[PDB]
Formats: structure tokens, sequence, C-alpha cells
RNA sequence: GGCAAAAAAAAA
RNA sequence: GGGUUUUUCCUUCGAAACACGAAGGUUUUUAUCCCUGCC
């Protein structure tokens, strides 16, 4: 029932400024310590700030003091993180964590937000062009065969793909975006089913790129005759 | 006077039912103010052990932690497939707080051969003057497996990108995407597009393909 | 033996 | 030696790493305080 929901990250240019927030539900933020923990792409976690209860005292990693500043609003049951003078090194996913109850878990962090990704870059955003990958056959199609959407040329991460608006989960594989020399991302999402049910069912993928503010649904079919 | 956490190792791989042990050593005293987390790819971390050794309410019993002075271990009595994750140790003894570089536990399972696929570049993408033939390896093990592209039997190099999923949480299989990127010229220029993969479920290397036009 | 006194500030 | 009067460190707890609070602890420094009268 307890839940933290961070938001407010995205693409920002070097020297720029952001504000993240952390919306608490399930418990009142005034009676625990709230911390922000960031995680670079593919690297490890790093503590950033925390504010402790009653005193409202804050503390910051050496990486970000002077630039970062953590506040809490007990009425909106929200904790915030104003970020100034942003640098490429600051590109990461940002988590807010609650410090558990002293008896229940000491200084352990017992609930975490799902994290909000901050991209520090000079580049400007592009949404993807999405192309279907069709199951290719020159004879009869009575087996299990695969199909998928190619999602090419976009920036920044992330995109979210969903087959038939969430109806299809078994055997779905959304590959991690790889970054082309172009400087844009591109990935492939594949799903497997027995072709016995190919002709009766429909295969649309729900692609969504909120940075670029793009939502596209392509409709995967077979090829020539 | 910042405390630094030194986790060991960076990666490791054990079979199901194996016993596995991670350790973190502290630069200086942290009392028993140490916590351990599990992080599955992409999702947020999860508390496994608080107070260096106490087990968090709800975690399985197979995870335990102990402290020997400044030497902290995290032990998983029986490995299970659900347990492929990345583990971090955290000191909360003083500020600033410090984690380890992280241990990435992989899982050992029987060899599983990939089922291979090739896709012609959709012509909507040929509507845009570029080519993306793409090759696929679904549900296989181990991770290390090699794709070669041929174009009219001409071996290709330096033009293809591979991407691989994380290990599966149920059967601990992998999956790979080799995407060859080319022009609209080079696609209707040559005729056959071969993709050969050499892996250990294969006595001999398997190759799948098609021709251009005849799709 | 039985009473009564008196009286400033620092550190773990 | 025994004290008075002020400080701190530590411990358990308060929704509690600091700050605030409650209940507790056993040490030691300052020749930089008192160890004086009465049947």
């Amino acid at each position: 029932e307890v839940q933290l929901v961070e938001s407010g990250g995205g693409l920002v240019q070097p020297g720029g400024s952001l504000r993240l927030s952390c919306a608490a539900s399930g418990f009142y933020i005034s009676y625990s310590s709230i911390h922000w923990v960031r995680q670079a792409p593919g690297k490890g976690l790093e503590w950033v700030a925390s504010i402790s209860p009653y005193s409202g005292s804050t503390y910051y990693a050496d990486s970000v003091k002077g630039r970062f500043t953590i506040s809490a609003d007990t009425s909106k049951n929200t904790a915030y993180l104003q970020m100034n003078s942003l640098r490429a090194e600051d590109t990461a996913v940002y988590y807010c964590a609650r410090q558990g109850y002293r008896r229940r878990s000491g200084r352990g962090f017992d609930y975490w937000g799902q994290g909000t990704l901050v991209t520090v870059s000079s580049a400007s955003t592009k949404g993807p062009s999405v192309f279907p990958l069709a199951p290719s056959s020159k004879s009869t199609s009575g087996g299990t065969a695969a199909l998928g959407c190619l999602v090419k040329d976009y920036f920044p991460e992330p995109v979210t793909v969903s087959w038939n608006s969430g109806a299809l989960t078994s055997g779905v594989h959304t590959f991690p975006a790889v970054l082309q020399s172009s400087g844009l991302y591109s990935l492939s999402s594949v799903v497997t089913v027995p072709s016995s049910s190919l002709g009766t069912q429909t295969y649309i993928c729900n692609v969504n790129h909120k940075p670029s503010n793009t939502k596209v649904d392509k409709k995967v079919e077979p090829k020539s005759c | 006077s910042d405390i630094q956490m030194t986790q060991s190792p960076s990666s490791l791989s054990a079979s199901v039912g194996d016993r596995v042990t991670i350790t973190c050593r502290a630069s200086q005293s942290v009392s028993s103010a140490v916590a351990w987390y599990q992080q599955k790819p992409g999702k947020a971390p999860k508390l496994l052990i608080y107070s260096a050794s106490s087990l968090y309410s709800g975690v399985p019993s197979r995870f335990s932690g102990s402290r020997s002075g400044t030497d902290f271990t995290l032990t998983i009595s029986s490995l299970q497939p659900e347990d492929f994750a990345t583990y971090y140790c955290q000191q909360s003894y003083s500020f600033p707080s410090t984690f380890g570089q992280g241990t990435k536990v992989e899982i050992k399972r029987t060899v599983a051969a990939p089922s291979v696929f090739i896709f012609p570049p959709s012509d909507e993408q040929l509507k845009s003057g570029t080519a993306s033939v793409v090759c696929l390896l679904n549900n296989f093990y181990p991770r290390e497996a090699k794709v070669q592209w041929k174009v009219d039997n001409a071996l290709q190099s330096g033009n293809s990108q591979e991407s691989v999923t994380e290990q599966d949480s149920k059967d601990s299989t992998y999956s790979l995407s080799s995407t060859l990127t080319l022009s609209k010229a080079d696609y209707e220029k040559h005729k056959v597009y071969a993709c050969e993969v050499t892996h250990q479920g294969l006595s001999s290397p398997v190759t799948k393909s098609f021709n251009r036009g005849e799709c």
C-alpha cells in the first residue's frame, strides 16, 4: 500500500536545471528519512541526498553539494530535488527511497520509487520510425513462427512497447536499445506464438516515446503472396 | 574520512541449488549499519538484509548476512532461477553513504540451442531509402554465441549491431538481436542474405536466409 | 558514639 | 578520599543517524570550587 512515485526527469542540456519530485502514498513523509539515490546507465548506485525527520536536516554527496538541494513538503506529502548546473556526469536514473522504521529495519531503505531518468545532453529529441518484421515463408505456415517491430532512430531513451495493448505477454522479448553511430537509439521487440493462431489473431505493437511525445501502433502482417 | 565499500566479485555464476557468497569490506568501522539489496534489471532495488545481518520482513530464508568486524558477507543458501539479479551492499553508518560497485549473479543451466530467424527489411523502410535485415536467436544458453552475415556468400563485417536480453528469470535463457543496417542500393543490389550462427546446441553451424523479391 | 556542615567548571 | 555545582561521551526509547524530548549509565579532569563547626 506504501508507494513512492518520482517524476520530472527527462532530457536537459548541460548547465541546465531540473526539479524532480517524489509523491508519497501509503505513509506520511514527515516521520522517516527520505533519500535520493541515483544510478548511471549500466553502472552502480550512488547516494545523493537525504533529509531526516523533525529537524529537516539535509545532507548531500560530495558529487552534488552546491548544486543539488533536497526539500520536503509535508502537506503535499512530497519530497523534491532541485538540480542546478547540470553536467553530463549527472545523467542517470534517480530513485527516492524511504528509510525504514528503526525497529522494523534500521537504516535500511525499505521502499523505492521506480526511478525517473535524467538525460544530460546537448542533443535534441527525435521520435522513432517503427517498421514491422514479418514472418517470411515461401511454403505452408503450420508451426510456431516469430514476428516483431523494429524501432529505429530516436533520442533519448526510453521507449515502451506493448503487444496488442498488453494482451500479449508470453514469450515477448523487448531488446535493450543499442545506440547507433547516428547518435540515435534503435531496438527490436519480438514475440513468439504458434502460427496455428496466426490467421485468426491480430498483431499490433504499442510503441511510445514520451520524450519525443510520440505514440505509434504498427500492424504486423505477412509478406509477398 | 569517507567510508568506501569494496564488494567481491564484480560478477559470478552458479547453478541452481548451488551456494553463493558475496562479500563487502569496509574502509573503516561501520558497526553493523550495513544493508544489502537485490536489483533485477531495470526495476528498483529490494531490501534483503538490514543491520548487517537481520532479515527484512518478507524476504525468503535462503538469503542471510553476517558481519565479521569490517567483513560483510551475503550468502544465498540455495540458488534459484528467480535470483538472477545484481546485489549491492550499503553502509549507513555515517554520511555520506556508500554502496559497492555491485555483484552480478548469473545462473547456470543446461545448454539450450537457439531457434534462429531472419527477417527481410520491411519495404515501408525501403520507402525511406535504408535497409534493416535483422537476425534473431530466441531462448538459448549460454550467452556466448556468434553471428556471421553473408551477402551473396560475401562475408560481412563492421556494419551489424547485436543486442541481447538479460537472462530469463524463469528458465534463465538469453535472446539476441543481430541487426544489419544497409542502404537501399545494397539491398536490391545483391540477391541472397545469409545469416549463420555457430553455437553449442549446433553440431554444425546453422544458417537461415531468403532471397530478395521472393518473400 | 550522635549530630550539623559546607561548595566552581571540563572530558569520554 | 568524600562531595557540591556545571559540563560533555555513551546506552535504551519517542515514527527519531543530526537537532529536540523521556528514562537511564560509569568513568575523569582541572593544585583553578567545599571538605567546616557542634555534644
